[PDB]
């Protein structure tokens, strides 16, 4: 009387992941023990994530890393889909930190070099685990960190920046609470950054029952460093948790840092931009409106402030991609964006762009 | 393999069907669900409930009413739901945005080689930038990646 | 030598993030080598909008064929250089002759590139991929010759080089002069040679953009030492090995094969190293 999916018995669930349930799996004649998320497919597409999914499953098929949970096979049903994954005895680093308090410095650093490595490996392959808490991070029986929730996840694509709002609100970085645009490893970073505070600290850097005050909190970049933190790692963490995204630490910088550095192993590792108008939004739209149509340039309204417009070429009869954004730069003034679509290519996509210039505003 | 799920409560739930020349298969409850995986051939197969002295069909699913008024549920074990992509390919059928700080960071401004350039980050690339239209003459650039390579064109354009 | 770079592609030579500048033909031509000086790039890709293909290369020749073509004096402008525009040049430079445009696939190998460099008789191959249409990279002598080098673990015993009529100048021969040897030889470099047969400077292509940057173009009548102020040897009995090592370490385009007491003898270009490894 017992259910099984590939020679593994089904058991206990170990939790409730983004996308589905998480189960236990015991090999029938090896007793080999795996994780089993169950994807129903009616759910995965009444939320509509079955394309979230079929890329979630294409990027951890092929990734391969010692801190990354293992994706061994997906088994597909006419009811459900089954994701067999590596198991790890130890759980969350979550409750491991509740249970124990906070970790030695160089217990810290090592689970930190560990989960690093991994986040890196992700963003090495334009993946952005979003939501990266020790919630996700799971142990195994010798204590190595295992990166693993990424229904949230997201790929990072060739001049393109990522808008949801992802993770927890503690672990989410400022312009992810903001709400507003990011290119993906930055929010990463954050993250791993709170991890850090969590692993030496015991506590959580931005907390409050208060939600405003969090979120001010948050903004603010304002967390504290009790007497027992290490300078330089009170060093890592400010440069990590800086509220300006151009101005925080890079996998590099973290990489290149003297708290870092030591102990860690081996096996882990006059231009302006578009152009810019004082106008109303919805003006701009209609004057970049009436110019497109102006060039006989076929286009599709996407967002009321993203364009997708096509030309064909007069010569070598081909069809040429380009997508136009109006993003607000000052209180008083805004920009539009050219962006080139990849199916010369290049010089055309100059051609089409200097077009729409000289019949425009600054 | 075909998942047989019975969500619905109960102290004793059975599957019986054409597969199992509809003999009572009992079904394990976790909680709220009643299930069993079991591969059936590729094909119609037809199953009912027997849960807790009523033999019922999960109402949600397809059904089959008989010449004979027997009202079983039906099940159509495609080829397609055995493989993940195919299935998954089978299952798919206001103010403006504040601009990224990303965008502002180029590699043109920021001995040496005035050929060689720092390497962009992926944000950036594709995106139009132009100089100011000094003399009359437009100066369009932009950074494209060939491969594991990056180039940043510059056309001078009259206008 | 040569089987290793019929293995190796093109690709491989294209750094990891350049520069690329491309003119419109439609450019004025003043414009379009005081573009190539202030971009700090010694070539650029032409662009006809009418056609929508790369037409040709805009290069240092260039500069040197117009105002040579069109030099009247110091006291006169050179009203075509001023105001004529890329393919209102081309139109004349090129006429009763036509050059079409070299070019070559990232995916081909090094030695299709050494090949094409020498077989059509010029300095810059641009690397055009096929399915984009983009340009990407300007393969050089040099870049080509520096990876071959990169790679590597007598003069007189294998001849190569120029050591027959070498095209050379006097101290006192003035910038025009130099120009039209430059033209009619069609060479690289001039050595400035003193009263004696020895050689005291070398006046070469490159030597004449100093006078698109400076804007000191609208007098050619200056001596080439004159010319030279805003700013190499190999002997005979001297190992082929050797004398290759000492181009890539000056990085020097080519070098004098000069006699004991200074006195040119010839000169071996990358050009004939490079030809010479195929
Ligand atoms: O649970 C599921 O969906 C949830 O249903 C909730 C609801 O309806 O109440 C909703 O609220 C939730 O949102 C939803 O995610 C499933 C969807 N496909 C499945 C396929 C399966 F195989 C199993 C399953 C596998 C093994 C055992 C065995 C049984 C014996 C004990 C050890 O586990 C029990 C059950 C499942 F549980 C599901
Ligand atoms: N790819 C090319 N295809 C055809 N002609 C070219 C190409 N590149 C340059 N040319 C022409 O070759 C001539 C000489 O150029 P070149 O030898 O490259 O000069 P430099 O020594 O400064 O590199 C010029 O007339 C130029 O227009
Ligand atoms: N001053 C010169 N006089 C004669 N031949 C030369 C001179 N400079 C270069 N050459 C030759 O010109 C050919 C092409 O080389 P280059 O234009 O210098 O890259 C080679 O065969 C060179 O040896
Ligand atoms: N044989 C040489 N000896 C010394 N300087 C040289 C030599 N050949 C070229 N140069 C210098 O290199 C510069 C021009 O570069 P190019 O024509 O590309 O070789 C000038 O400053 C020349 O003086
Ligand atoms: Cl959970
Ligand atoms: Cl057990
Ligand atoms: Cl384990």
């Amino acid at each position: 009387g017992r259910v099984k999916i590939g020679h593994y018995i089904l058991g206990d669930t170990l939790g409730v992941g983004t996308f589905g349930k998480v189960k236990v799996g015991k090999h029938e004649l090896t007793g080999h023990k795996v994780a089993v998320k169950i994807l129903n497919r009616q759910k995965i597409r009444s939320l509509d994530v079955v394309g979230k999914i079929r890329r979630e499953i294409q990027n951890l098929k092929l990734f391969r890393h010692p801190h990354i949970i293992k994706l061994y096979q997906v088994i597909s049903t006419p009811s459900d889909i089954f994701m067999v994954m590596e198991y790890v005895s130890g759980g969350e680093l979550f409750d491991y930190i509740c249970k124990n308090g906070r970790l030695d410095e160089k217990e810290s650093r090592r689970l930190f070099q560990q989960i690093l490595s991994g986040v890196d490996y992700c963003h090495r392959h334009m993946v952005v685990h979003r939501d990266l808490k020790p919630e996700n991070v799971l142990l195994d029986a010798h204590m190595n960190a295992k990166i693993a929730d990424f229904g949230l996840s997201n790929m990072m694509s060739d001049g393109e920046f990522l808008r949801t709002s992802c993770g927890s609100p503690n672990y989410a970085a400022p312009e992810v609470i903001s709400g507003r645009l990011y290119a993906g490893p930055e929010v990463d970073i954050w993250s791993s950054g709170v991890i850090l505070y969590a692993l030496l600290c015991g506590t959580l850097p931005f907390d409050d029952d208060h939600v405003p005050t969090l979120f001010k909190k948050i903004c603010d970049g304002i967390f504290y460093t009790p007497q027992y933190l290490n300078p330089s790692v009170i060093s890592l963490l400010k440069h990590m948790l800086q509220v300006d995204p151009m101005k925080r630490a890079t996998i590099k910088d973290i990489r290149e840092h003297e708290w870092f550095k030591q102990d860690l192993p081996k096996y882990l590792f006059k231009w302006h931009l578009g152009i810019r108008s004082q106008s109303r939004p919805n003006d701009i739209m209609a004057e970049v409106c009436r110019a497109i149509k102006q060039l006989d340039y076929e286009w599709k309204v996407v967002n009321p402030y993203y364009l997708r417009v096509r030309r064909k070429n007069p010569v070598t009869s081909t069809f040429s991609k380009m997508s136009l954004q109006l993003y607000q730069v000052d209180s008083r003034t805004y920009l539009l964006d050219f962006r080139s679509i990849d199916d010369s290519h290049t010089i055309e996509f100059f051609e089409m762009c200097a077009n729409l210039i000289k019949i425009l505003a600054q | 393999p075909t998942v047989f799920r019975w969500t619905g409560g109960g102290k004793e739930v059975y599957l019986s069907g054409s597969f199992n020349n509809w003999s009572k298969l009992p079904l394990t409850r976790s909680q709220n669900n009643f299930v069993a995986i079991l591969d059936l051939p590729e094909g119609e197969h037809q199953y009912k409930f027997f849960v807790d002295g009523q033999w019922t069909h999960d109402p949600s699913e397809p059904i089959v009413t008989s010449q004979l008024g027997t009202v079983n549920n039906i099940i159509q074990v495609k080829k397609t739901d055995f493989e993940v992509f195919d299935a998954l390919m089978v299952d798919s059928q206001k103010a403006p945005p504040i601009l990224p700080p990303h965008l502002l960071q180029v590699i043109l401004n920021k001995s040496c080689d005035p050929a060689l350039l720092p390497e962009p980050n992926h944000v950036m690339l594709n995106h139009l930038y132009a100089l100011s239209i000094k003399d009359g003459v437009m100066v369009l650039s932009a950074t494209h990646r060939y491969k594991k390579k990056y180039v940043t064109t510059l056309l001078y354009k009259p206008i | 030598y040569t089987t290793f770079m019929k293995s190796h592609r093109c690709y491989d030579l294209i750094p990891t993030s350049s520069k690329l500048v491309v003119f419109d033909t439609s450019l004025q031509v003043k414009k379009a080598f005081f573009a190539l000086v202030t971009n700090g790039v010694r070539a650029a890709p032409l662009w006809d909008s009418k056609k929508q293909s790369f037409v040709g290369m805009l290069t240092i020749t260039d500069f040197i064929n117009i105002l040579h073509r069109y030099y009247k004096s110091a006291l006169v402008q050179i009203y075509e250089l001023e105001e004529h525009k890329i393919e209102t040049w081309r139109e004349v430079y090129l006429q009763d002759s036509f050059k079409p445009l070299v070019c070559i696939s990232p995916n081909a190998s090094l030695f299709d590139a050494v090949s094409s460099l020498i077989r059509n008789k010029i300095h810059r191959l641009p690397v055009i991929d096929p399915e984009s249409g983009n340009t990407l990279y300007i393969l050089t002598h040099k870049r080509i010759l520096k990876f071959l080098k990169l790679f590597i673990t007598s003069l007189e015993e294998l001849q190569i080089g120029t050591y027959a009529n070498i095209a050379m100048v006097r101290t006192t021969t003035p910038v025009y002069v130099a120009l039209g040897i430059f033209v009619q030889h069609r060479v690289s470099a001039l050595p400035v040679v003193d009263e004696k047969g020895r050689v005291v400077d070398i006046y070469s292509k490159f030597d004449v953009i100093n006078l698109a940057a400076e804007k000191t173009y609208n007098n050619l009548d200056v001596s080439v030492t004159k010319a030279l102020q805003h700013r190499l040897k190999c002997y005979l009995h001297e190992t082929l090995e050797a004398i290759i090592n000492r181009l890539v370490e000056a990085e020097v385009h080519r070098l004098v094969v000069v006699d004991e007491h200074d006195v040119v003898k010839g000169i071996v270009s990358l050009s004939d190293i490079l030809q010479a490894l195929v």
